[PDB]
This record gives structure tokens, C-alpha cells and sequence, in this order.
């Protein structure tokens, strides 16, 4: 199916002394492959997946250079944005940046993205066509004029449409044993009674990859959203994900309810029902 | 600027079976700013060796982290996740329930 | 691989 490569970066200022805390993470789909933490002892981009360990010194040197450059740009930015917003030197502020590319089943470029935020709010982002920018306020508009004059969009577009895609294909090929493998959810239903007239049915999906999944309930073959609770998809910690969906039902009527599970690893969606 | 409180899920990596090893997870998400305190508790006491994932965030810019530790559950032992964050007046404790 | 060589300052 589809794939993506995305990098996330977070810089938090330390106004009383020193440089900001900078954490960078890179993903292929739902798999973390590299990380950089300014508080770590290596001061190097580090591997987080076995398939990236085969890259040589040249690659690690390159990634470390580029990531340090990203941290210094955020360092400067924190000061520049502090001024744009007339803020004092006493508080801690955050800059977040996320960029990457999506590809289709054929591995060809689908779309690219580059978003930047200040204190958790939109700041500036590249538009879908990758040729212009969306600035949320007048400070971000000052950045947009800088970026237009320095032709930043052109540079990014070339990276997003080309380089990003090329590296994503290299990674999918090198990590094929896991990256190109889909792990279907292991499903089961549990039952719980709170009183003599009400019961809860919980449909579980475990050990799946990728994270995208759809869990839905039906009553007599009709979709049912009322009286349902769906938890956020969560990581199991071994690279797979979990999620559950519950429906509250009149005790004794459990057999009318069915859980439906949709996932890339299932050649056909599955249905679960509670037996007596 | 914006402050968003964290959502918390406490659960096991593998299906829970008393007396058999596993991993206890505390997943915190949807919060802003990034500074957060998350402890895993065994019978109300802080577990010392707890690791966590590298900070990352969602599309809406909110952060998420996974805190985790090995554990061998038992019928008697109680586990919980305690979270403190600027958005919380008092720490929030979410007990581990094997059914969730 | 990351975007390079050096992200433009805001």
C-alpha cells in the first residue's frame, strides 16, 4: 500500500542558561528509524531500526551535520520569534517542525509537506503545490517574505518530490522484511456486566502494523455509534499497535451486536460476535 | 500560549497473565507544552527503572510519549500511572485495569 | 535522509 517518510523536530528554549532542548525523530510509516537528542552524550544522529544500521559513516556524518544545522536554525528562530511577538526573555517557548513525503502503492510521489509551529500553534506551512506558503499571522508573514526572497520553497520542493522519495524507496527496500510486511490485528471480544440490565462488549485489536485501523459496531446489521467508546490507537512497545472499541447493550441482547475490523493486513474485513 | 492536558492510557504490551512477564505501558498524548512528569507505580510506590520513547507530536502539534517498564503481574499487585503537567492542579493517577 | 544543507531561518 501507501508509504511515507516524515521527520519531527521540537526545540524548547532554556531562558536561564544555554541552548534549547532539541529532539529530532525520523519515521518510515509507523516505524521510528533515527533520533537526535541534544541532551544525549553522542551528539550524533543515532539509529533506532536495524535496517538503517547498514548505512555507513558517510550517512551518519551527513545526518549528524544536517540535524545539528536544524537545531541551530531553531535556536536562532526562538530568538527571532520572541522578538516578533514582543515576548520577554523569562519564558520558555517551543518551536515544532514536521516535514516529509507520501508515496502511493507504486512508490511514486503523492504529496509533500513542511509545517512549522510556535508555542503549539500554526505559524507557517508550505501549501500542497509546494510552491507557496500559508502564514497564519503577521509575524509568520514576515517569515514568508524572507522565505520567498531566499527561494526556500524551490529547495524544499526539490527535496520533497525527489530526495525524500528516493530515500524512502531505499529504506523500504533495505527494511523490507518488516517495512513491507503487514501484521493483521489479533482480535477478540470481552464482556462486562455493571448491573443486571446493562452490559459492555469490548472488541480488541492487538499486535497490528501499520497503525491505521477501523473498528466499528453494528446492531442488527446497522451501524451503531451511540453508546460506543473507541480509544486512541496506542503503541504496544514492540513496534505494533493496539486499539479497542466498546458498545453498551441491554444484557441478554448481546447477540445482535457485531464488531467489524478493517486493516491493510486483512484480505477481507472481519466480524466478531459474542457467543451466549 | 495554548495549554492542552494529557490523555492517559495504562496497559500491558502483551495479554496479561498472572505470574508471567510482560511490560507495563503508560501512553500520554495530546498535551502541550512538552514538559511532563510520568511515573509508573507498583502498589502506590514509584518504580525506579522506567524508560520512555523519544518525544514526537501529532498533526495538531500536541505531544505524545510512551513510558514503559518490565513487570510480572500478580493477582495481588496493583499498578498505576501518575502524571503531573502544568495543566493539572494535582497529579492524575490512572490505575491499570487488565480489561482496558 | 534529512533535508539539507541548512534550513532557512525564520
Amino acid at each position: 500500500g501507501s508509504h511515507s517518510m516524515r521527520y519531527f523536530f521540537t526545540s524548547v528554549s532554556r531562558p536561564g542558561r544555554g541552548e534549547p532542548r532539541f529532539i529530532a525523530v525520523g519515521y518510515v510509516d509507523d516505524t521510528q528509524f533515527v533520533r537526535f537528542d541534544s541532551d544525549a552524550a553522542s551528539q550524533r544522529m543515532e539509529p533506532r531500526a536495524p535496517w538503517i544500521e547498514q548505512e555507513g559513516p558517510e550517512y551518519w556524518d551527513g545526518e549528524t551535520r544536517k540535524v545539528k544545522a536544524h537545531s541551530q536554525t531553531h535556536r536562532v528562530d526562538l530568538g527571532t520569534l520572541r522578538g516578533y511577538y514582543n515576548q520577554s526573555e523569562a519564558g520558555s517557548h517551543t518551536v515544532q517542525r514536521m516535514y516529509g513525503c507520501d508515496v502511493g502503492s507504486d512508490w511514486r510521489f503523492l504529496r509533500g509537506y513542511h509545517q512549522y509551529a510556535y508555542d503549539g500553534k500554526d505559524y507557517i506551512a508550505l501549501k500542497e503545490d509546494l510552491r507557496s506558503w500559508t502564514a497564519a499571522d503577521m509575524a509568520a508573514q514576515t517569515t514568508k517574505h524572507k522565505w520567498e526572497a531566499a527561494h526556500v520553497a524551490e529547495q524544499l520542493r526539490a527535496y520533497l518530490e525527489g530526495t525524500c522519495v528516493e530515500w524512502l524507496r531505499r529504506y523500504l527496500e533495505n527494511g523490507k522484511e518488516t517495512l513491507q510486511r503487514t501484521d493483521a490485528p489479533k482480535t477478540h471480544m470481552t464482556h462486562h456486566a455493571v448491573s443486571d440490565h446493562e452490559a459492555t462488549l469490548r472488541c480488541w485489536a492487538l499486535s497490528f502494523y501499520p497503525a491505521e485501523i477501523t473498528l466499528t459496531w453494528q446492531r442488527d446489521g446497522e451501524d451503531q455509534t451511540q453508546d460506543t467508546e473507541l480509544v486512541e490507537t496506542r503503541p504496544a512497545g514492540d513496534g505494533t499497535f493496539q486499539k479497542w472499541a466498546a458498545v453498551v447493550v441491554p444484557s441478554g441482547q448481546e447477540q445482535r451486536y457485531t464488531c467489524h475490523v478493517q486493516h491493510e493486513g486483512l484480505p477481507k474485513p472481519l466480524t466478531l460476535r459474542w457467543e451466549p | 500560549m495554548i495549554q492542552r492536558t494529557p490523555k492517559i492510557q495504562v496497559y500491558s504490551r502483551h495479554p496479561a497473565e498472572n505470574g508471567k512477564s510482560n511490560f507495563l505501558n503508560c501512553y500520554v498524548s495530546g498535551f502541550h507544552p512538552s514538559d511532563i512528569e510520568v511515573d509508573l507505580l507498583k502498589n502506590g510506590e514509584r518504580i525506579e527503572k522506567v524508560e520512555h520513547s523519544d518525544l514526537s507530536f501529532s498533526k495538531d502539534w500536541s505531544f505524545y510519549l510512551l513510558y514503559y517498564t518490565e513487570f510480572t503481574p500478580t493477582e495481588k499487585d496493583e499498578y498505576a500511572c501518575r502524571v503531573n503537567h502544568v495543566t493539572l492542579s494535582q497529579p492524575k493517577i490512572v490505575k491499570w485495569d487488565r480489561d482496558m | 535522509a534529512l533535508w539539507g544543507p541548512d534550513p532557512a531561518a525564520a
